[PDB]
């Protein structure tokens, strides 16, 4: 029943706001879902959880001092709508590899039995700014079967979306990892959609959906809650609903044709 | 089935008919083995010249190497020091392997410890393991000194040894004053010899670097001897004995002989003998420092010449008649002590053994391999014996060294068919013995298999292996032998002449076929 | 006594710093045969405390060293720096029959031999070049496997793609195996990495092939590595009983045998720890049932032959009885000769996963009592199986440190100690007869009836050898 | 010789701010070398008049070996005589990006880039993720002075704070210090003030405030510096002051990183 999706993008473009709101929609529909944050930001589980902060697997094991000497109930706490929320956490800046803490944490959840719990979906908020070994790790192992890239009309967003594609192409031989769609988060740009669909087409994948830029989101976030939860009545509430139905509905996963700088 | 009166071990138990039938059934039934004719066709192919070319054409695959990694070199050197525990920073499987490789060759216990870095330790760094490891190791084994070396996992992730060790002391895990010399020892770079060189320069550097003003050269009137990576006890023993015979005062830095040779008297000794910390601190006060195996002692030569200002003499490893003479004369010049009557008699005897055994030894063809100093020393000696070394292979050797050896071969009319190969494995050598055949092979136990392959081609094509070198695992107590000095030369000469005579006897033992030459007196 | 053993464990732990001492006490237990669950008694398979001299190897040793290396037809490349391949070459006696370097390559050492250029740049191009080279030089090899050393996981090398691409190019099976030493905490994860590797890349090849003819009596020996020819001695007994042995995992094994294994009716599992992962998998995918069996000593072998035969029809059961009848006079002859010699002698054992529990019956068959036993890297299910076998108030240790072991031995004072090579020289110096359990001290095989005569004889020569009397000098 | 490293969130002007500043030091006349560790490598583009600069990893890849490659080919001098090199990096999904950063610096020292009496060495770096490969200039004393580019938004500050936390950790071994935080304008209502309170909270000074202007953008399509193309303009004048101030500023301090919470308090104003 379970499918794995990785939300990837440049930071500050809405991967987290989007992953949480969409998960809320899947929750509302009734599908059990778990959110693993691989982003160091750790604001990945903040909306569903009504928490200023989620203690991470990396932060917790440090005090205990060892992995597997750490209890799962403590590590993962269920959110609104019953979505299990967890943060990988990561190393202190300047020491080792950040992306690694991501690996230690996922392997932690698997031994501990979070998966095969009959969760309908699993979502990893992964930072798409840099694709290198620690962060392209969910890609190496088939941690995220479906990769959806949040992207905007901006240059870093496109280049980053394009770089994540390169990551998916390299692990084409090794697993089942695939690129599901491109989710355009609006930047209030002039012709943002035609530009993303321009990118979506050149890359071999469709833009699954266009998210409107709106105020209710800002308001729901200060309230420390998701737009779906803060305002079910609202239009923006309706958009994330559209985004979620679409991820459940979309049947096309493809290995991307990364484009040139020039195209 | 087993007769209880004479029980059969694997061999010749599996030689029994029920077992032979079973194996054949197994081979025919499930193995899907290539026909024997095909296996034969392929085996005859590898013995050829055509195959040697494809084999020597390899740029990425190494088969049957004649070299080992750096930490092995580091652990052995750390063993040379008193009450010193070798400690390797990095993963544990390496330590198990070093202890076992050493245990088998020396048939003695080998003490070594690891900080046990894991997958998790890979992301964070080696800092916790180093503090706990240093603290646990000291509490448990009570070593006076702990010498750190590192495994490749540690080298690739980049843990800083100096920073980790200082923070361990700073944080209070181990005393500030407790000695903790450390050397980075990447397995990808070099060999165990380089690993040995690094650990030593590090130990020497830790003890002598901060205080050099007080030190004055030649003040203590002893000569420092640095052995290098050595697996023969006789060698540590012989160097000390001669200096002692000569009356020369000396300090052997890194002497692992007592510990690798402790007596079974009912009590287990983790630590025995070793080079003292004070011996190491007072080292710069020596008249001079002599390096026994200069080829792998390059880093240490730089530290000793530059920091201690000792003018290290250029001397080859004291093997053979000429190099031993040179070492002794040199010690005589540095010490100021004369070469005694006793030592001159020994040299006399070596020559007498040489004159006595020259006809059997003359013209014999040998294929040999080893570490560069030892190989170099052996090649020089064989030429001194008039033997012909056809194939010389040093896996962990270099261009300068190869140049040095060719020079040695050029000096002797004997080294005419001789060729030096570096960076080539035993698989390469197997091809060489098959294409151009040496009378004998001088090397470690890894050559037992090359010999097996040759006998397979035929009796006449077999090249018997003569074991001198490291590691030797199929014979017992050979590590008690000596290769250095006159004594070492005598041991090597007796083994070679007797290996040659032993073989002649086997060849002439057939009744009424070849026994006409199976002589009582040879 | 129980209070005495408990005090001994407490007394020894006093030397260690607190984090290490606190952790270690969890690994030392006085045995209660009554306890059903091991976790109440002992904790196991946890990362080792640094600087304490643990006897554990790495994941590479478990995968390259134990599961993969024994296959004769395939070539195994140690990927990484030169040392791992070198230390482990011809180290373990997984006996095989073949023409080496031509069709069988077990004693051979094949390596990528990483230098710094490879560590900075990466090893994929080299691995591909090595695969091509391997192919021209050794044309009769039936497979290739890449065993990852520690630097492979760390430098970001992708060996799966190279293995997949080359395999496709050479129409040859290449198995990438990620047994990096840093992964796991003992030789144990490597068995699993190796088992999983076998299942993803080599088990399902003859998934749709029905050409091989299979009898209802077909069986596969799983987890017998033929050390000293143990599998061969084990194999002849099953054949004499009337079962047909299609495959041996992995001693004296061939890739063809492995691929033909799922076709077999029953899987007999000798070593639970190493290959239980593959056994469970086979039962889930193919429905083939698996049973643990013990061939050490006449009692376990008779009990084992009998259990395996029950799973089959009366002809097999009848044949089983003929065989027990046939070797009964041989084994009892051995017992008569050696029991009076070894009776009442206390034994202490330390080995990694299957043997500490398994050789107990044989020792007892000789009248020897095993006072204490432990495991290098055994899981708790292993410990669950152990306590029933171990006597009451006997000492049990997991991942015993060197220091702990010497102290336990000095106090306990066993007549004989069975352990590995690192542990052996320390004990002989101490004057205690030592037999190496891993390599059977270059003797064996110790399995089966034929193996038992060698084993009794070996314990007797070592335990009663004249050299032990001679240790203290006569002049006091 | 003075080594400074520019650190910040992607898309915020670190390469652009650094090239123009470097160009100003060039105009003023200081000998300069720009080493770029950003995987993008558009870092050496404005000064160079090169659309894409061939990187050390890219170049050594064809040759097959490091130090089997020449510095003339690897390092190429731009406008104002400044030496330009691109660290570049590994293919995505493989290796450590920061590892490629280390070989380029190591390669430059062995070859002889340094002790070239080059007055300023500037390292363009990516501040999004701080890891040992990335914080490599920080671990080795590659760059003594560290300048963090930032904006009115959350990511620049989180990145600035993260970069600082990184500098706090490698404080004991080395002499690396945070000189100040360079502001890049987001046309935000209270950008300078937001940065000053944060900087003030951080313990170091905001060295300069730079206006968002189309002069920078127009100049860029032309693939040349604002300083080069329009020396007579206001934006050009701003980059000169930044250069004068950096050469002038004597304050380097270990930052006390502020809690994400403190960053929040700073967020509403
Ligand atoms: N569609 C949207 N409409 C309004 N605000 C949005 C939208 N998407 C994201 N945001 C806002 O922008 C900021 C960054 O979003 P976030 O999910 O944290 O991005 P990232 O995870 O890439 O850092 C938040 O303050 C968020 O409320
Ligand atoms: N003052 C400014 N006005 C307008 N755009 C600017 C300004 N400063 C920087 N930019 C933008 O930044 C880009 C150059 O730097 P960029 O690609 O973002 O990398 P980095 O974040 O590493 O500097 C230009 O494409 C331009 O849009
Ligand atoms: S944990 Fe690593 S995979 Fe394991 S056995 Fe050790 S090595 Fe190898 Fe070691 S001996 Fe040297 S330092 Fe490396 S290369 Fe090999
Ligand atoms: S792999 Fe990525 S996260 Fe890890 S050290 Fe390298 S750059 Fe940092
Ligand atoms: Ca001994
Ligand atoms: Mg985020
Ligand atoms: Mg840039």
């Amino acid at each position: 029943a379970m499918r794995q999706c990785a939300i990837y993008g440049k930071g500050g473009i809405g991967k987290s706001t989007t992953t949480q709101n969409l998960v809320a929609a899947l929750a509302e529909m009734g599908k059990k879902v778990m959110i693993v944050g691989c982003d160091p930001k750790a604001d990945s589980t903040r909306l569903i959880l009504h928490s200023k902060a989620q203690n991470t697997i990396m932060e917790m094991a440090a005090e205990a001092g060892t992995v597997e000497d750490l209890e799962l109930e403590d590590v993962l706490k269920a959110g609104y709508g019953g979505v299990k929320c967890v943060e990988s956490g990561g190393p202190e800046p300047g020491v080792g590899c950040a992306g690694r803490g991501v690996i230690t944490a996922i392997n932690f959840l698997e031994e501990e039995g979070a998966y095969e719990d009959d969760l309908d979906f699993v979502f990893y908020d992964v930072l798409g700014d840099v694709v290198c070994g620690g962060f392209a790790m969910p890609i190496r192992e088939n941690k995220a079967q479906e990769i959806y890239i949040v992207c905007s009309g901006e240059m870093m967003a496109m280049y980053a979306a394009n770089n994540i594609s390169k990551g998916i192409v390299k692990y084409a031989n090794s697993g089942s990892v695939r690129l599901g769609g491109l989710i355009c988060n609006s930047r209030n740009t002039d012709r943002e959609d035609e530009l993303i669909i321009a990118l979506a087409n050149k890359l071999g994948t469709q833009m699954i959906h266009f998210v409107p830029r709106d105020n209710v989101v800002q308001r729901a976030e200060i309230r420390r809650m998701t737009v779906i939860e803060y305002d079910p009545k609202a239009k923006q509430a309706d958009e994330y609903r559209a985004l979620a139905r679409k991820v459940v509905d979309n049947k096309l996963l493809v290995i991307p044709n990364p484009i040139t700088m020039d195209e | 089935s087993q007769q209880v009166d004479k029980i059969k071990a694997s061999y010749p138990l599996f030689l029994d008919q029920d077992y032979k039938d079973m194996l054949a059934k197994k081979r025919d039934g499930f193995e899907e083995k290539y026909p024997q004719d095909k296996i034969d066709e392929v085996f005859q192919w590898t013995t050829t010249k055509e195959y040697q070319e494809l084999n020597f054409q390899r740029e990425a695959l190494t088969v049957n190497p004649a070299k080992a990694c750096q930490p092995l070199g580091a652990v052995l050197c750390a063993l040379g020091f008193e009450k010193t525990m070798p400690y390797v920073h990095g993963s544990q499987g390496c330590v198990a392997y070093f202890r076992s490789y050493f245990n088998r060759h020396f048939r003695e216990p080998v003490s070594c410890v690891s900080d046990s870095m894991t997958e998790d330790a890979a992301v964070f760094g080696g800092q916790q393991n180093m503090k706990d490891g240093l603290q646990n190791c000291k509490a448990t084994y009570k070593p006076d000194m702990i010498a750190v070396s590192t495994t490749c996992m540690a080298e690739v992730i980049g843990d800083d040894l100096n920073a980790f060790i200082n923070n361990s002391k700073k944080e209070g895990f181990i005393p500030d004053e407790f000695p903790v010399p450390f050397a980075h020892t990447p397995s990808f770079v070099g060999s165990h010899v380089t690993g040995w060189d690094n650990m030593f320069e590090g130990i020497a550097r830790y003890f002598t670097l901060k205080s050099m003003d007080d030190k004055v050269v030649g003040s203590n009137k002893k000569i420092n001897i640095v052995p290098g990576f050595e697996t023969y006890l006789g060698n540590f023993r012989v160097i000390k004995r001669m200096l002692s015979e000569m009356g020369v005062g000396y300090s052997l830095l890194s002497d692992p002989e007592e510990v690798l040779d402790t007596p079974a008297d009912g009590q287990f000794r983790m630590y025995a003998g070793g080079t003292t910390q004070e011996e190491m601190k007072d080292a710069p006060n020596a008249l001079n420092t002599v390096l026994l195996q200069p080829w792998h002692l390059e880093k240490t030569k730089k530290f000793v010449e530059g920091t201690w200002k000792h003018e290290v003499p250029k001397l080859n490893i004291p093997m053979g008649l000429d190099w031993t003479d040179e070492f002794l004369m040199k010690v005589s010049e540095i010490s100021g002590q004369p070469i005694p009557a006793s030592l001159t008699k020994e040299r006399g005897r070596l020559v007498d053994m040489m004159t006595d055994s020259h006809t059997w030894l003359h013209g014999k063809r040998f294929a040999l391999w080893g570490d560069p100093d030892f190989v170099m020393g052996l090649v020089k000696f064989l030429l001194e014996l008039g033997c012909e070394p056809v194939h010389i292979l040093c896996h962990n050797g270099n261009k300068r060294w190869k140049k040095a050896v060719d020079a040695i071969l050029a000096a002797s009319p004997y080294g005419k068919n001789a060729t030096v190969y570096i960076g080539k494995d035993l698989w390469h050598l197997r091809s060489l013995v098959f294409t151009d055949k040496p009378d004998f092979m001088i090397g470690n136990s890894y050559g037992k298999f090359i010999q097996r392959d040759t006998l397979h081609k035929g009796k006449e094509f077999e090249v018997p292996l003569i074991r001198i070198g490291f590691p030797i695992f199929d014979r017992h107590h050979l590590h008690r032998s000596t290769t250095l000095g006159y004594e070492g030369a005598m041991q090597i000469l007796t083994t070679l002449v007797n290996s040659i005579l032993e073989r002649l006897d086997e060849e002439t033992r057939g009744m009424q076929a070849t026994d006409y030459n199976h002589d009582l007196v040879r | 006594s129980r209070e005495e053993v408990e005090s001994l464990i407490q007394e020894v732990l006093e030397v260690y710093p607190e984090k290490a001492r606190k952790d270690r006490n969890k690994h030392l237990a006085v045995n209660d045969p009554a306890v059903t669950q091991s976790k109440k008694c002992i904790i196991s398979n946890k990362k080792s405390q640094p600087g304490l001299m643990t006897i554990r190897g790495c994941a590479y040793a478990g995968s390259k060293g134990v599961v993969w290396g024994p296959i004769k037809d395939m070539i195994h490349i140690s990927h990484g720096p030169v040392g791992c391949g070198q230390y482990s070459r011809a180290g373990r006696r997984n006996y095989y029959i073949g023409t080496t370097g031509v069709n069988a390559f077990v004693t051979m050492n094949f390596t990528s031999d990483f230098q710094e250029k490879d560590i900075v740049f990466g090893g994929d191009k080299k691995l591909a070049k090595l695969i091509d080279e391997v192919e021209t030089l050794f044309p009769l090899n039936k497979g290739i496997s890449v065993q990852s050393e520690c630097p492979i996981g760390l430098i970001g090398d992708d060996i799966e793609s190279v293995s997949k691409v080359k395999g496709a190019e050479l129409s040859k099976t290449i198995v990438p195996v990620r047994c990096e030493g840093f992964r796991g905490v003992s030789q144990s994860l490597g068995h699993h990495i190796a088992n999983d590797a076998v299942r993803d890349w080599v088990l399902g090849k003859r998934d749709e092939d029905t050409t091989f003819a299979s009898t209802p009596y077909d069986v596969a020996i799983i987890g017998d590595y033929n050390i000293g020819g143990d599998a061969w001695s084990s194999r002849i007994l099953l054949e004499e009983m009337g079962l047909r042995c299609v495959a041996q995992w992995s001693g004296d094994g061939s890739i063809s045998e492995i691929e033909l294994t799922p076709k077999v009716k029953l899987n007999l599992v000798h070593c639970y720890r190493s290959m239980n992962y593959i056994s469970r998998h086979m039962e889930e995918k193919y429905g083939i049932p698996w049973m643990e069996y013990n061939f050490f000593g006449p009692t376990k072998t008779i009990e084992s032959l009998r259990a395996i035969a029950a799973k089959f029809d009366e002809s097999i059961q009848k044949k089983c009885e003929e065989v027990i009848a046939k070797y009964k006079p041989e084994w009892e002859a051995v017992v008569a000769k050696y029991r009076p010699r070894l009776e009442g002698k206390r034994v202490m054992l330390y080995i990694g996963g299957l043997r500490p529990r398994h050789v107990i019956g044989a020792y007892e068959d000789l009248g020897m009592e095993v006072v204490g036993t432990g495991y290098e890297f055994a899981h708790n299910d292993d410990y669950d199986r152990t306590m029933k076998e171990m006597g009451d108030s006997t000492l049990l240790y997991d991942d015993v440190t060197g220091y702990e072991f010497e102290e336990f031995v000095k106090r306990i004072k066993p007549d004989l100690i069975g352990s590995g090579i690192k542990e052996k020289f320390i004990f002989q110096k101490m004057g205690i007869p030592f037999r190496e359990m891993h390599s059977w001290d270059y003797s064996g095989p110790y399995h089966g009836f034929d193996g038992f005569a060698i084993f009794a004889r070996d314990m007797d020569m070592t335990l009663n050898n004249p050299c032990w009397k001679k240790l203290q000098a006569p002049w006091e």
